């Protein structure tokens, strides 16, 4: 029970699992989960298991400044904020006075799914996809709203040799697990390589503190304008003719956040809160190099966590490893019930949602999976330097408790027990679903994925912006299939999804996931 | 902390040269000067006059007497259970839990008693938390009264509060608080003051003479004649008769009338205050001899056996008790290794004996026979190479 | 006895009984409740039960700044300042210094309009859900403007602005503070939002307001002069929103950022407000507390009440029912089964209830398990947003009756009511409510409760206004909350007629008529 690092936790409780109850550390006797307690493990060469300012007893016991999320309660997942900026409107004016103004919508994870390449059938134990480019939440991509495709140059009489101005509306949000005080975004604007003008904001004019979850401006409120800014008061961003005629094509404008600074909260003996001597400036550059990154994108909200893991090649560090399933169980509020992880009600699983990987970590995890005999990627060792994106289906049925398809699927029978996850379907005849434009976002990209087994040829038929029908012969075990398509505008016809089997096949865990947006 | 530091440099600009030199002398030698201030009064007058620490001790005591507080202050400090006659460890440093049964033992040990606090002691003004030193599981949180000594002083990067505790304490309550997951005992006690003189013997003589100059006129001639007998040699015969179980084994009605006259004379003028006196007791007063191996306190086991036998007990003297206001060592009983410290409640019988002219008694006071003392504490020190004991006891009626 | 935190009150006295009298702490024994003394409940794990910069001792012992409301002396309600903007008069002039062409209208600012602007009622309410769901929940930050002195006339008629220029805008504004907290160093910011376009943002600075904004009071002290927007310059406008404003839409007032400090009693004398700020404790407060808004027909209050998390053993935080949370949040007299303000009775059947999507869904989830089927006995979870609307007119065939007209066929000689008495319906019931008590061009909902102890004994109701209707109400053995919409119009119209034809057996109770929002007039 000797203490090596000064944190007042016995070392036997840190090698084993321990929980904090009665504001003290007791060993995990594997009978406190039904109470509602959870288990932590702390490293002993350093009193801070993760590199956050808060210490292992304070972090693992809930002694922090209360404003952070509840998912940073473990001493393994740190709490630092990841701000983000988006645009919700565009104004183009020539006065230093014609004006054209439209609406824009932002997606946090759109460039991360921009370069991912899909394959029909995954011919390994990988059963996933690898993207070429990994983008965080802090950068984001925008789409202008409906305008019937009319040219932007017919509303402004601007020729070669003249410059228009940017006016817009912006919103600040957080997706991490921390509020950051004295908000100084210092964001930037890029337009396919060349930047137009960086955006510099001050502490008091925008919101001083910016808590996670909620936004500045709040949900369902007017976004903050660029005219009401001391820098952009007598001048705005100028544009030449070539740039606007390039934006006449199917192109988009993107935002990033470059560098921020500010203080953090702490406690006091005489007072209670002071945020002057604190800073995040010298703590981010430790967290960014020790841990591994997870990003999730539900269709309404994105989350990210940063979970620590050991390097394989060095005996000298005693930071305990994790597997991928336990890492997403601890990082997220993932309840593991019947062996399956659920965030709130959306299932999260290798067999239920889409997982997207970068290029470097894919090689290492494919090397590790050959050692693994389970051939499932939730049990491989999480190491330092992992970057994983996970995307939720808009619609995903598993012929089970989770069903969200907006139209009923024709010829579906779930009277079987040999499905991969609970019951499955039988393609005795053929399954079909009509899904119109009003239930879908316009001018997008999608992939349709699922698990099949055949203990025969199966034809898929997708009515889309381009009709696509295809064949696939299934295996006796489960092989994941996926098919890419794109849709067209709202006033068009529908999406008809048709699957004709051979009578003796089983299909389970069928999903539709958003990938990209088609240009115009 | 901020307030403490603020009147630390507010005090520091009014200090003198010898006072500040004694202040850094204590800054470098805190523990030894504190233990010296605990037990210096049981030495000789010339031992104190030739002691090296006495000039710094009196300069610091002058500084503490100069700095008085305007309001009662709740203060905090850490100290061993052995200080409060709990001669054992409540919880160790590797232990974090003070159980309910050992808290009950501490309750049933420290209750309903007055415990001495003497010498210089550091304390803290606000409740210690995580960033402070917590050496012991025992934190006392005391209401210091008005005008008590108060020295906030900045030592290097820290600040500390030094006082001259010169009072007993009554422990009103103890509660079981938790700091950094470790159980601590937080003691809410009361400062209870008694009149003590120690080495200040001339002023105590003046007080006893002022309180007892007309006492001889108020006694009967039988009482006055028996008092004159007692101060002229009758103390030997009277005390010998009383220890020998006089009225039972060998009844002497003349000596019964004599001791009744002395008892009524002591009942004539009860004392107007709570007092603290000292007595150079022999081993024969404690069931021991000079040849007793237990009398040699130079080994620790004799000290511990004496503490086990005598602390927390009621001791009865069936004879009249002759003590004095002085705590100093004398040539008459420097041989004796027992120094008894007695706290007398107000209104108890007794008189100051050295107000009568023609008596060779040195600042002596007398107590009625059959008296009982509740022994509260036993401490130890080194008079020369001889280990001597300090027995803090209180007169119970 | 045993102490945990940096307070004198022991953890045994910190839960299940909590009383402070004459600067000492005592438990509760249900005897001295009439001595001006109340049992509180606080935490024993920390000094500050809420995010306030005050301990549970001082606010429940009076050792704090006296400008705070006495409802905030309870430790379970967070002291929280809210600074809002009311607007009263619009003037439009074409000059850039202040002659020119001027038009002038007098407006009313409504706080609780856009929260319930997209609220529609059902004829029958399912399960025990006697409430509605809003499209969006709004706090009292936004104000919606209703022009009352608006004759049939385009704003272009008074301006005759042709192609490219326009006039300038000026307005009369007021600054209210409604909360359990004051604020001293006034520096607010407020946007003039026009349906997605930011017209301008006004900052009042410090000298135009003064160094005090106490709760419940405005900077114009009740009746004082409206503050025009010239003291800091004029605001322009363009000729593109003029017809847009003329047709259907209104200008919204949105407070954005309000800076200020608070006062703390020092050791010696009066408060100090230099080492303080209402900019650090705010996010600490908002993270734990729920939101209870109440809107009387003349005023509003809103309260931050600390609630709990069910999905953890570790936390020890007080739990409340909804009705008791309202009771301690605003201060309510406990009548026998009833809650009272100074005059308004409040219940789950005497006021109107608004939740957003998440709160309504989780309350419907909780309604499956409660054995009493009421809103007010639902466990209080951190992060609820609940709006209460005190009805404009409400009667119960009992002691309260505030209706201007008198009905027909009123039989109150019965006691099988929802609350005490009921009404025996025999035939028609006629109320001919004069229009002068009804605001122009407003949406009003009539709600009632029906109990018919017969198999198919039904009634008709019939609301006669400019947008009239005849509805067929089928009551059952229990009561239904039945609600019908209608719209008031401009003042040159007649009374509102409400007829209902009963069948001699049906019973009604708790009849109320309330306002939702304003309908857009054609201009
Ligand atoms: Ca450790
Ligand atoms: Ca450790
Ligand atoms: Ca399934
Ligand atoms: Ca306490
Ligand atoms: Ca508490
Ligand atoms: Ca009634």
């Amino acid at each position: 029970d000797l203490d090596t690092d000064n944190d007042n936790i016995p070392d036997s409780y840190e090698r084993n699992g321990y929980t904090i109850k009665d504001l003290i550390a007791v060993k995990w006797e594997d009978s406190f989960a039904e109470q509602g307690y959870k288990k932590y493990v702390s490293n002993y060469l350093e009193s801070n298991t993760a590199g956050d300012p808060y210490t292992d007893y304070e972090k693992a016991s809930g002694s922090f400044d209360k404003a952070i999320k509840t998912e940073a309660r473990d001493p393994l997942v740190a709490a630092y904020p990841i701000v983000g900026v988006g645009m919700e409107k565009l104004i183009i004016s020539t006065n230093e006075g014609k004006t054209v103004s439209r609406a824009t919508t932002n997606s946090k994870t759109e460039s991360n799914t921009a370069g991912v390449s899909v394959n029909v059938g995954y011919q390994n134990g990988f059963t996933a996809n690898v993207t070429t480019n990994y983008s965080h939440t802090t950068d984001n991509s925008t789409a202008v709203q409906d305008s019937n495709g009319e040219s932007w140059n017919t509303g402004l009489s601007i020729n070669k040799g003249e410059s228009a101005y940017i006016n817009a509306n912006v919103r600040y949000y957080n997706t991490g697990t921390a509020p950051m005080y004295k908000v100084t975004p210092t964001t930037n604007l890029v337009l396919d390589g060349d930047t137009l003008s960086t955006i510099k904001a001050q502490e008091n004019q925008i919101g001083n503190n910016l808590s996670p979850g909620d936004t500045y401006p709040k949900k369902g409120l007017s976004p903050l304008a660029l005219n009401t800014m001391d820098q952009f008061s007598s001048r705005l961003i100028p544009i030449n003719y070539d740039q606007l005629k390039k934006l006449d094509a199917g192109k988009q404008i993107k935002l990033e956040t470059t560098q921020v600074s500010g203080n953090f909260g702490t406690k006091n003996s005489s007072g209670q809160i002071v945020t002057e001597g604190n800073s995040w400036s010298d703590y981010i550059s430790q967290i960014d190099s020790i841990s591994a990154s997870i990003i999730l994108d539900t269709e309404n909200e994105s989350y990210e966590r940063r979970v620590t893991a050991k390097n394989l090649q060095d005996p000298e560090d005693k930071t305990p490893e994790l597997t991928i399933g336990e890492a997403i169980e601890k990082a997220f509020g993932a309840t593991k019930k019947d062996g399956l992880l659920y965030f709130n009600d959306i299932p999260i699983d290798e067999s239920c949602v889409e997982l997207i990987f970068d290029d470097n970590t894919a090689n290492k995890i494919k090397d590790s999976l050959k050692t693994l005999s389970d051939k499932k990627i939730y049990n491989v060792k999480l190491e330092r330097g992992m970057n994983i994106l996970i995307k939720t289906p808009t619609y995903f049925t598993n012929f089970d408790d989770y069903n969200n398809y907006p139209s009923t699927w024709s010829n579906v029978n779930t009277t079987n027990q040999d499905g991969l996850q609970g019951s499955a379907n039988k393609l005795n005849g053929e399954t079909k679903i009509k899904i119109p434009m009003s239930e879908l976002k316009p001018y997008k990209r999608y992939v349709f994925s699922g698990y099949s087994k055949d203990p025969n040829s199966i034809i898929v038929k997708i009515k889309a912006k381009e009709e696509k029908t295809d064949y696939l012969v299934p295996e006796q075990g489960y092989t994941k299939f996926s098919y890419e398509f794109e849709t067209t505008e709202k006033d068009s016809s529908n999406i008809e999804i048709t699957l004709i089997g051979s009578g003796t096949t089983y299909l389970d865990n069928l999903s539709i996931t958003e990938l990209n947006s088609t240009p115009e | 902390k901020e307030w403490e530091r603020k009147e630390a440099e507010r005090i520091e600009q009014k200090l003198e040269r010898s006072e500040k030199e004694a202040l850094e002398s204590y800054k470098k030698d805190s523990v030894e000067i504190s233990k010296y201030s605990q037990t210096r009064n049981y030495f000789y007058d010339y031992q104190i006059e030739a002691n090296s620490r006495e000039k710094e001790y009196k300069e610091l005591r002058n500084a503490i007497s100069k700095n008085k507080i305007d309001k009662p202050m709740y203060v905090y400090y850490f100290e061993s259970p052995e200080k409060f006659a709990f001669n054992k460890v409540i919880r160790t440093e590797n232990q974090n839990e003070i159980s309910l049964e050992k808290f009950n033992e501490f309750k049933e040990t420290i209750q309903n008693k007055l415990f001495k606090q003497d010498g210089f002691k550091d304390i803290s003004l606000y409740e210690p938390g995580k960033g402070d030193e917590k050496p012991t599981p025992l934190l006392m949180h005391l209401k210091l009264p008005r005008n008590t000594g108060m020295l906030p002083y900045t030592n290097t990067n820290n600040v500390s509060t030094l006082i001259e505790q010169g009072y007993s304490i009554k422990i009103d309550k103890i509660v079981r608080i938790v700091i950094d997951g470790k159980h601590y005992i937080k003691a809410e006690a009361s400062v209870v003051s008694s009149l003590d003189f120690k080495d200040d013997v001339s002023k105590g003589d003046s007080w006893g003479k002022a309180n007892y100059n007309d006492w001889s006129n108020k006694l009967t001639p039988n009482e006055l004649a028996d008092v004159n007998d007692y101060m002229r040699g009758g103390y030997t015969a009277i005390n010998n008769y009383l220890i020998s179980n006089g009225p039972v084994n060998n009844p002497n009605p003349e000596l019964d009338s004599k001791i009744t006259n002395i008892e009524n004379a002591l009942k004539r003028e009860p004392i107007p205050t709570n007092l603290t006196v000292y007595r150079r007791s022999g081993p024969q007063e404690f069931g021991l001899t000079l040849t007793s191996p237990e009398y040699d306190f130079n080994k620790l086991e004799n000290i511990d056996a004496f503490k086990s036998k005598w602390e927390g007990q009621a001791l009865s003297y069936p004879n009249f008790i002759s003590t004095s206001i002085g705590s100093v060592n004398m040539s008459a009983f420097a041989k004796r290794k027992i120094v008894l410290r007695i706290t007398i409640p107000k209104g108890s019988p007794g008189a100051y004996l050295s107000a009568i002219p023609g008596y060779a008694g040195e600042y002596e006071v007398l107590l009625n026979h059959g008296s009982k003392f509740k022994i509260n504490k036993i401490d130890s020190y080194k008079d020369g190479t001889i280990t001597k004991l300090i027995v803090d006891a209180t007169l119970i009626p």
